[PDB]
């Protein structure tokens, strides 16, 4: 992260596509180095067979300038997350902050 | 003329890491000379021990992700760069590691090889997050003197490898920072004598007494090359 | 050394050497060792060191 | 406000610290400016040009 | 192979004058140029054993800012000439010398009375000039053992004292090569003494001083 930054890097790092954002709020149920499985809160379940969510993070692969796009988890196991919050730090991000 | 010689007084240690060592008798000018000379020699070249090669069961190449493990393999290598290991009688030791269960794999979980001891047993490596998770690796700790990157050793081998090895560049320097001061010494009927205070922070591997004696041994060898001039 | 467009040296010392030489050759009216006396320039060097 | 935040820590107000020298062990005479600047690395790498 | 290092295999001792010298050393470990250069530089400046002149008194004048007839120089000029008077002294600690001459001409260094063990190294050093045959100069001068360089302000006329027999030392660190290693330091000492000793011996005396400083830590 940068020490001296304007109050803007969170909206830039979220509103782009390089990070993964939880669509519904709930409890972290499984985190590997590759993927994140989230149990959904029961208030946010439409009543027909909602269940869980699965995010498959993108691993080491090619970008157009031959740099290495990467994703990593930033939540711990059994931790609560909320709708609209970050889960996967992409490239040059840090906890939902743009960090070049 | 008829000048004094230093001695070695009061090795205080504030913590496990950092000490300050005091040299009580000094002449007028020699405080800064010995302070800067020992600061340079201790920062540059000391015997250290660090991790060179890592082999993990079930990982072909680095840039992969073992299942169950929270970090990548790359972050496990960047964690094992920072491992404080004192080797007492050898030059290369193959430590092992085996762990299962949910929890952090801590460096205390290394199978105790005996003569090798671990300075800091609270250092984290990875975090296993599953019942059916099991990390099992073989770590190579080697003794060296400077700073050697990966590719120099890569083209120094040139002959063969198996695939599962990962090379990790070493960091053979046990000290981290050194600051010295020169203060007014107190020897009877005399006011123009000085005193060194050397404050050094290491990684916990090496005793400060041995450090100062070995630095003075190196400087003595260089000036023994000087004295016999032509 | 001299330029073909006009007879001036093209080996002018640039910005950082200018700052160094300007900082060396100045004066200030009260400092260490003011008003003493010297033998050569090399004794002035030995006093600076 | 930068002055007061530097006053909350034990840093000097002027933003200038005495700095010594690695080679000689002497003192740089005037105080210099030290701080933490955030820097980038651009992709004009030398092993795409030589 | 941890403990051993590269020890130097030197090239030359190129000397220009009988008191000017330049010494090269190669190769040294990466970063051992400046430690040895700074150590020898700071020892040869700040602390050497040497005999120099501390005080002078003129029989005619007992004040600094004054004058005397017959002298094309001044009292200030003759004190600056008496700084550079280079003398070696045998086992005494300090001793007075007297100077006395009438006549016209350059009063030089060999004019001074011999006084036994006291030996002047430069008998052609010019002290003053007398222009009148009626004018005659006589003075008292004190040589004294000392340990470096002492200004007059920390100090019968007080003279600056230059005990240290060196006059110039400057060191350089430049690139040198062992065929597979990339960068090793190469050290160049340049040095001028005053003439009380040849320049080669001053280096080995300073190195002897620093090894005897480390004597209480070499022991393993």
């Amino acid at each position: 992260k940068p020490l001296v930054g304007t109050g803007m890097e969170r909206a830039v790092a979220v509103d782009s596509g390089v990070t993964a954002v939880a669509k519904r709020g709930g409890v972290v149920q499984y985190v590997d180095a590759s993927r994140i499985v989230i149990k959904v809160n029961e208030d946010e379940m439409y009543p027909g067979e909602a269940g869980i969510d699965i995010y498959n993070l993108t691993k080491y692969t090619r970008s157009n300038q031959n740099t290495c796009i990467n994703q990593m988890p930033c939540v711990s196991l059994g931790e609560p997350v909320e709708r609209g919050d970050v889960l996967a730090d992409g490239p040059s991000t840090d906890l939902g902050e743009l960090a070049l | 003329t008829e000048f004094l010689k230093p001695r070695l007084v009061d090795i205080e240690q504030v913590s496990s890491t950092h000490a300050k060592v005091t040299l009580e008798p000094l002449e007028r000018g020699f405080g800064h000379t010995l302070g800067n000379a020992l600061r340079r020699i201790l920062l540059s070249s000391m015997p250290g021990c660090a991790v060179t090669e890592v082999e993990i069961d079930g990982v072909l190449h680095e840039y992969s992700t073992k299942e169950g493990v929270q970090e990548d393999i790359l972050e496990i290598l960047l964690n094992l760069k920072g491992l404080a290991v004192r080797v007492q009688g050898k030059d290369e030791v193959i430590l092992t590691l085996n762990k299962s269960g949910i929890g952090p794999v801590t460096a205390a979980d290394i199978t105790h090889d005996g003569d090798v001891e671990i300075v800091k047993p609270q250092h984290v490596i990875c975090h296993l997050t599953d019942e059916n998770a099991s990390i099992s690796m073989r770590i190579k700790v080697q003794r060296g003197r400077g700073y050697v990157p990966a590719s120099t050793r890569i083209h120094s081998e040139e002959d063969e490898r198996p695939i599962g090895r990962l090379l990790v560049d070493a960091c053979y320097s046990p000290v981290e920072r050194i600051a010295y001061n020169v203060e007014a010494a107190r020897v009877e009927q005399r006011t123009d004598l000085d005193k060194l205070v050397i404050e050094m922070e290491t990684n916990g591997t090496i005793d400060p007494e041995e450090a100062i004696r070995r630095a003075a041994t190196i400087l003595a060898e260089q000036l023994e090359a000087f004295v016999d001039l032509r | 050394i001299l330029s073909p467009a006009n007879g001036e040296p093209i080996i002018v010392p640039s910005q950082d050497v200018v700052l160094g030489l300007y900082y060396m050759t100045r004066d200030c009216v009260n400092a260490k060792g003011e008003g003493m006396v010297l033998t050569g320039p090399k004794e002035a060097e030995r006093l600076y060191r | 406000e930068i002055k007061e935040l530097l006053k909350l820590g034990d840093l000097p107000t002027s933003g200038q610290i005495r700095l010594y020298d690695g080679r000689t062990g002497e003192q740089f005479e005037r105080p210099v400016t030290v701080g933490y600047m955030y820097m980038l690395k651009l992709n004009h790498l030398v092993d795409d040009k030589m």
